């Protein structure tokens, strides 16, 4: 909370009552769910000085000028008194309704309403940004070409990353130009390779005369039928002297 | 330089002094102020080094921005500035604080609505590619550079005929100093947008014979002869 | 906003209409007396003064980039308006709005600038 020593860098038994005085809390529980509010930290910082102000109020409290006369409306009585008819004769309004009855004259013929009154009778340098004459860009010829022909006169004139991809890249080639390997069509070729379907016969002599990335990719293929429990591989009993004896037998 | 060292209150009646006595002396005795100064920035360190930053250089490059060219002392002004900017590549670093002195007042200078001042600025602008910052990444070279593209494309973008001929002048120095530097499609929009419109700018002559004095000096680049043939 | 939509046609007409504005807000009386029981009264209101004015911060500062920008654009005479106001705005505050003023770009150092020329 440093905003609490932020309150006392300045300088708990309370109901808050957060949003319109539907919800009720005590001042632990209020302060601390309003400190991970639904603001931005700049407003919920904000929301957190008007809980502590709202809260300590509560534990603390336990050149004219005159006036001119005619904005002044007139008594009710006095227009009963005068009110003016029709041509029908029915009362349309009072006199004091108008007020040419409260114009006074002047001696040149005019009339006013308040006769209280005035009558009529080397080191200085460039001020920035100033824009001056702009003559903008402009796209033509200044230029003439006469061709006159296809006449003087004398008396005027008178008076091993490299390595690393020369050794690399080669073999990369030499993968794209890699025989496509399919699965199905490897273990069908290499089952065709036998003389007959579940017979014995050495799988390194199927293999001989093949590339070294094409026997690899028949003992993947191999291996992937072998794992499959479909094709039966029989090698040779033991450890190292297995190498290049296996054999292929189709079972299902 | 140790007379700057000693005091550093001194230092503004200093800058008061050499306020006053700009006017007597010749160009070649500004020349030696300017190494006096240059050895100066270069002598001083710690905070009177950074209160001379804050004092003494960009006040005079401010005048010298403000300053009218009718006033014989703005000459003197814009040429130690322009020794100052000589001197920047001699020493490492120097790119870096004037850098740091440039980023508030280069860039409003940039869009200066007045065409001397903004003529001014471009006048420093031209010599003070390129900026460098060290500390930013390589994304923020890439960016820093752009914009220091999108700006000279501006400056050669402006109305006035002599703010123009300025940055042809400068984008020419460009060109013959760092032309390895700058991507290729750049330099071949750059060289299309200054040869395919600018040799018949009928609003002016000289501006033309100011492309006319940037020609020599582009020719010594050797790759782009068949380009620019 | 309706300035900084750019929809509105940018001009001298428009250049007085901005320049004017900004003496508008510039005005010393736009701020409240206030910060110009009781003494907890005027602490709740120097609080609320903070936060109204940080919310009015966060409010100005896009459209007003967005304002400086298109109007440095069209060399619009109210932008020594536009760094007149913003400056008072920067002598509200002298280190939090350099903070704020490093969230945004390319805006504070010459505000740091003139703020030394002015002492």
């Amino acid at each position: 909370q440093p905003i609490r020593d932020l309150t006392k860098n300045w300088e708990d038994q309370i109901c808050i009552s957060f949003d319109e005085g539907k919800t009720t809390m005590n001042f632990i529980e209020a302060a601390l769910l309003i400190q991970g509010s639904a603001c931005v930290y700049s407003k919920k910082v904000e929301y957190l000085y008007s809980l502590v102000y709202q809260a300590l109020d509560f534990i603390s409290g336990k050149i004219i000028p005159l006036l001119p006369m005619a904005l002044v409306a007139p008594d009710e009585m006095e227009k009963n008194n005068n009110p003016l008819y029709s041509r029908q004769g029915e009362v349309l309004a009072s006199r004091k309704d108008f007020r040419m009855n409260t114009c006074v004259p002047h001696p040149r013929g005019a009339f006013m309403l308040e006769p209280e009154g005035m009558s009529p009778m080397p080191w200085q340098s460039l001020d920035p940004f100033d824009s001056l004459e702009s003559k903008p860009f402009k796209k033509g010829r200044p230029y003439s070409v006469p061709p006159c022909v296809e006449l003087q006169d004398f008396h005027q004139w008178y008076l091993r990353i490299r390595d690393w991809e020369d050794t690399v890249q080669p073999l990369l080639q030499e993968q794209e130009q890699h025989v496509p390997f399919d699965i199905h069509t490897y273990g069908d070729q290499l089952v065709s390779r036998f003389p007959q379907l579940n017979e014995w016969c050495p799988f390194a002599e199927l293999v001989a005369g093949q590339p070294a990335f094409e026997v690899c990719r028949s003992m993947l293929a191999s291996l992937q039928l072998a794992n499959d429990y479909t094709v039966e591989i029989t090698q040779q009993p033991g450890l190292e002297m297995a190498v290049d004896t296996m054999s292929l037998r189709l079972l299902t | 330089s140790c007379l700057f060292n000693w005091n550093i209150n001194f230092i503004k009646m200093i800058h008061g002094t050499i306020k006053n006595q700009l006017q007597g002396l010749q160009k070649s005795l500004m020349v030696y102020i300017a190494e006096i100064y240059f050895r100066a920035w270069k002598k001083a360190s710690g905070k009177i080094l950074e209160a001379i930053e804050n004092d003494c250089i960009q006040d005079f490059m401010f005048h010298g921005i403000h300053l009218p060219r009718r006033s014989p002392v703005h000459s003197k002004v814009r040429e130690v500035l322009s020794y100052f900017h000589h001197q920047k590549k001699v020493r490492q670093g120097v790119e870096e604080m004037l850098y740091r002195l440039y980023k508030p007042i280069l860039w409003r200078g940039l869009k200066a609505r007045n065409s001397e001042v903004r003529s001014n600025a471009a006048l420093l602008f031209v010599e003070a590619f390129p900026i460098r910052d060290p500390n930013l990444h390589a994304i923020e070279m890439d960016s820093e550079i752009q914009k220091q593209f999108e700006e000279l494309y501006s400056l050669l973008e402006d109305p006035y005929p002599m703010v123009r001929s300025t940055g042809i002048l400068g984008v020419c120095k460009i060109t013959s100093k760092y032309w390895e530097m700058m991507p290729p499609t750049i330099l071949i929009d750059l060289l299309k947008k200054v040869t395919g419109e600018l040799a018949f700018d009928t609003s002016s002559a000289d501006v033309r014979c100011s492309v006319f004095k940037c020609l020599p000096m582009i020719l010594d680049n050797k790759l782009s002869h068949p380009l620019l043939e | 906003a309706c300035f900084a939509d750019g929809i509105l046609p940018l001009d001298l007409d428009a250049s007085e209409l901005l320049s004017d504005t900004f003496e508008v807000l510039s005005s010393k009386e736009i701020k409240l007396l206030a910060m110009r029981n009781v003494v907890m009264q005027e602490a709740q209101k120097k609080l609320i003064s903070q936060v109204q004015k940080r919310n009015f911060i966060e409010n100005i500062i896009p459209i007003i980039i967005s304002l400086k920008t298109v109007l440095e654009k069209n060399k619009i005479p109210a932008l020594r308006e536009l760094m007149h106001y913003l400056r008072e705005v920067m002598q509200d505050y002298r280190d939090e709005l350099k903070d704020f003023f490093a969230v945004d770009k390319q805006l504070a150092s010459e505000l740091e600038y003139d703020m030394k020329k002015y002492q």
